[PDB]
């Protein structure tokens, strides 16, 4: 029945309506909502449909092992979870690892991130805001027009491209065999986009699905392959030999670091030029239309562990810097000790897994992983065949983390909101976000709307950023810092190398004899989708525990022991469908939060 | 008409797919715009739900015995199936169902070859490979975590120019790409002949691409394409950016000791 939590008042008598699979995520995922009277969104279940047992899997193995059966988790978010299970293993063994070492880490981290949230935007994203049929209609001169206006910058921006463009597309469709655009919600009336604006978005798509296969040879330099780069405990493996005897068989050569720079500085064009103004443009088209849902928990409560100091081992020198905010107060963060047993907790209580006591979260340095299927009372179905899932009992593969027992969003969007905060508080190393934010409200309200002819608005930042629109404007954003900051990275390492300093490895304590008979560590990353953790446990030279805290187990989490709910439930609430049996809606707000399902459940 | 493909989806990490996309040869948009007909895919497809659902049947009855079924991930025996659940049903269910009218099945990765992770020790899932689930079918694995791009689109073109299923080993591995331990052709290999070998991370053998057996390569005994082929464009591969193979194509290489254990 209906009950209140965080504001939110959720009511389960209304139609009920079953998504399952979500599709354009990675992994599997079921949600289920229902609608009032009038189609809002009333309650949303988040059903996480998927588990692997990594955890599991990772006892009694070698600690310097494990970052590569972790970095499994995930081919998406390809790299993260080696890079928490290193530091996880590092900090358990007080091994300090040489600067050349953090600079490749962090710009492999950054590559990543930007790798990441452009596919994501126009292959998982777009189609949620892009009707590709309406694209048929445009016309090439005026998507040619509007490109100019959206990005001058941009040199494909002729009438005959965009109509060659549109011209395979017209044949793609006419030949009846859609592939993936088949059975899909074209001419529904949640697309607002003119024809021009869908033409220019399908071109871009196609462009960033050739574009996104050169940046990640950034990864294949340093690591070898991607998907799925080798990592190191103690350092990298990718050994530095600038023009020395054997350079040519190097991993690291100056051939290569050039090659690296080459693909930063597209990198940085490509989200100038392309992504970043799509993002604004659609943005703004939406934001005019009145589409501000899917605000959830962003309203309100935002953590990052903080990731990225200007000066290694410094924290208060993180350029995304984190910690937590609470009843959207921007004007107060809380600090983030992924070590403190009372702050990162998780509950299992709707989840299907078992503790000795339920009431409770266990910070991951006491995590239990035991499986647990079982369905509640109210099921419609049977056990292998749910019809509609009982959100009473236990739901989820997913586990529900909670900071200090309350339910927080993560991702780009809580760090954009944490660094405006730090912005604001006076901490410069905040300032690029603050001042990307301030351009996108500018260009938002004002700019955008004057150069297509559109009434001028003036939302503030604490209207605009808790939306979709805003988590979607976030990520972009933090992909182009990302590539910001690697391109400062590459020249810190070239002249570090230079300067004499080519080590790549700290191999001290690579020996299990070296290493304490018992030790715990913690590994954080600001992972593409949000905070990220690793806890480890190693006894005897091997793993005790191993415990794994993902963006997507906090942003996708079921209800926790009080009932309340995680960032994709709130974020569902309170949104009217134009049709209740077409999820375009909830596809578009679930998609915000770029799900990775095999993250969230691992 | 081009050739329908059915992708599904297990339990999975996505390597697979998001590798697929990386094929500069043929690029992965050309597949799809110009090879095959990507009719389902979880990764990439429009319709979600029901709408999603529908598109099997219809491809299904409308390409009986013509299309290609891809599987990406494993099928979970415990939890009644459930720790992959697929339409309120267990994966198992689904993988079975488009099974039965595929003209061939491509088991991508180690994942669908093999097991790959989640079937590592202790198997908590008793996730299994497709061979040992479909059994009636002419099934080719593609292994490895992931394949190469250039691989897993090169089965890909071959079966939709000839029509055929590509020579295969005793393993169902395409010969055209595993027929070579990545050991025969491995750069270093003039190291390994002469007895120069890496011993520590960053030693001043590292330095100089010195062999990394003693580091535990597992190239001598890994059949793959990455020495020759290499990886993204033959930009690189896990030796020649200093760290040994892992032996991430070969059954089980997960409970085969340490990565850094060397070969006996
Ligand atoms: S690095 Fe590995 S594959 Fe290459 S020669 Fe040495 S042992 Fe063989
Ligand atoms: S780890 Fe895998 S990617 Fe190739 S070099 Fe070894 S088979
Ligand atoms: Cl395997
Ligand atoms: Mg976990």
């Amino acid at each position: 029945s209906a009950y209140a939590t965080q504001g939110f008042n959720l009511d389960d008598r209304g139609r009920r309506i079953v998504v399952d699979p979500v599709t354009r995520i990675e992994g599997h995922m079921r949600c289920e909502v229902n609608v009032d009277a009038n189609n809002v969104i009333r309650n949303a279940v988040s059903t996480g449909t998927m588990w692997r047992g990594l955890e599991v899997i990772l006892k009694g193995r070698d600690p310097r092992d494990a970052w590569a059966f972790v970095e499994r988790i995930c081919g998406v978010c390809t790299g993260c979870h080696a890079l928490a299970s290193v530091r996880a293993v590092e900090n358990a063994l007080d091994i300090r690892i040489p600067k050349n070492a953090h600079l490749i880490r962090e710009i492999m981290a950054k590559t990543l991130q930007v790798h990441d949230h452009a596919v994501h935007f126009y292959h998982l994203h777009a189609l949620d805001w892009v009707d590709v049929m309406s694209a048929l209609k445009a016309d090439p001169k005026r998507t040619s027009e509007l490109q100019q206006l959206v990005s001058p910058a941009h040199p494909l921006s002729s009438a005959g491209y965009f109509r060659d463009i549109q011209n395979r597309l017209k044949r793609f469709v006419e030949s009846g065999q859609l592939g993936p655009f088949m059975n899909g919600y074209w001419g529904s009336k949640a697309y607002v986009l003119p024809p021009e604006a869908n033409l220019m978005a399908v071109t871009h798509y196609l462009e960033a699905l050739d574009l996104q296969k050169e940046w990640v040879k950034i990864h294949t330099i340093f690591g070898g392959k991607n998907p799925h780069p080798n990592y190191l405990v103690g350092g990298v493996p990718c050994a530095i030999n600038l023009d020395g005897i054997g350079a040519a068989s190097a991993p690291v050569n100056m051939e290569r670091l050039s090659f690296v720079k080459a693909r930063i500085d597209e990198i940085i064009e490509f989200n100038k030029n392309v992504y970043v103004p799509d993002v604004l443009a659609i943005g703004t088209l939406y934001k005019q239309a009145g589409w501000l849902y899917g605000g959830g928990l962003a309203a309100t409560n935002v953590l990052d562990y903080g990731e990225y100091p200007n000066v290694a081992y410094n924290k208060s020198t993180d350029q995304l810097p984190g910690g937590a905010i609470l009843n959207g107060n921007w004007d107060e963060v809380f600090p983030v000790d992924p070590r403190d047993s009372q702050q990162v907790q998780e509950f299992v209580s709707h989840s299907w897994y078992k503790y000795a006591d339920e009431s409770v979260g266990l910070h991951p340095w006491d995590g239990v992983t035991e499986p647990n299927y079982v369905l509640g009372a109210n099921t419609k179905g049977t056990r292998t065949r749910i019809e509609q899932i009982d959100e009473s009992a236990k739901y989820s593969w997913i586990k529900s983390p909670r900071w200090r027992g309350h339910a927080m969003e993560v991702g780009p969007l809580s760090r954009y909101i944490l660094a405006y905060a730090h912005a604001r508080s006076g901490n410069k190393y905040a300032e690029r976000p603050k001042e990307q934010l301030e351009y996108s409200a500018q260009m938002i309200n004002s700019a955008i709307p004057k150069a297509l002819g559109l009434p001028e608005t003036q939302y503030t930042l604490k209207q605009l950023l808790p939306s979709t629109i805003g988590r979607t404007l976030a990520r972009a954003l933090e992909s182009q810092y990302c590539g910001e900051m690697m391109h400062s990275d590459w020249h810190d390492l070239v002249a570090n190398i230079r300067a004499g300093d080519t080590a790549t490895a700290n191999v001290d304590k690579w020996d299990p004899a070296t290493w304490p008979l018992q030790a715990k560590g913690v590994g954080t990353v600001a992972a593409p989708r949000g905070a990220l953790g690793h806890w480890i446990r190693i006894k005897d030279g091997r793993i005790e525990n191993y415990q794994c805290v993902v963006p997507t187990t906090w942003n996708g989490s079921p209800r926790d022991y009080k009932g309340q709910i995680g960032a994709f439930e709130a974020s569902l609430m309170n949104t009217p469908m134009v049709n209740p049996e077409q999820p375009v809606e909830i596809l578009r707000t679930l998609h915000s939060f770029d799900p990775c399902l095999a993250c969230s459940t691992h | 008409p081009r050739t329908p493909v059915l992708w599904l989806h297990g339990l999975e990490c996505t390597c697979c797919s998001e590798s697929f996309i990386r094929s500069a040869h043929p690029l992965a948009k050309d597949v799809v715009l110009s090879m095959i007909s990507l009719d389902y895919d979880d990764t990439l497809m429009a319709a979600a739900g029901h709408q999603a659902e529908a598109i099997l049947e219809e491809i299904m009855t409308k390409y009986k015995g013509n299309y290609i079924l891809a599987v990406e991930g494993n099928p979970p025996l415990n939890q009644d199936g459930m720790s992959c659940i697929i339409g309120g049903r267990p994966f198992i269910e689904q993988l079975k169902y488009v099974a039965k009218d595929a003209k061939a099945i491509i088991s991508w990765g180690s994942c669908a070859s093999w097991g790959c992770v989640q079937a590592a020790k202790p198997n908590p899932t008793q996730a299994t490979p497709v061979h040992k689930v479909i059994t009636d079918k002419p099934i080719i694995k593609v292994p490895g975590c992931p394949p190469i791009a250039e691989v897993m689109t090169g089965v890909i073109t071959y079966m939709l120019t000839f029509d055929r299923i590509p020579e295969l080993d005793r393993q169902g591995r395409p010969k055209m790409f595993y027929s070579q331990r990545i050991h025969d052709k491995c750069y270093r290999r003039p190291h390994f002949d002469a007895g120069q070998f890496v011993e520590e991370w960053d030693d001043e053998s590292a330095r100089k691409g010195f062999c990394l057996y003693k580091m535990g390569c597992k190239g001598p005994t890994t059949y793959n394409a990455c020495s020759t082929t290499r990886w993204n464009e033959g930009t690189s591969f896990p030796i020649q950016s200093g760290h040994g193979c892992i032996g991430c194509s070969e059954d089980g290489f997960w409970d085969k000791g340490s990565f850094y254990d060397r070969l006996t």
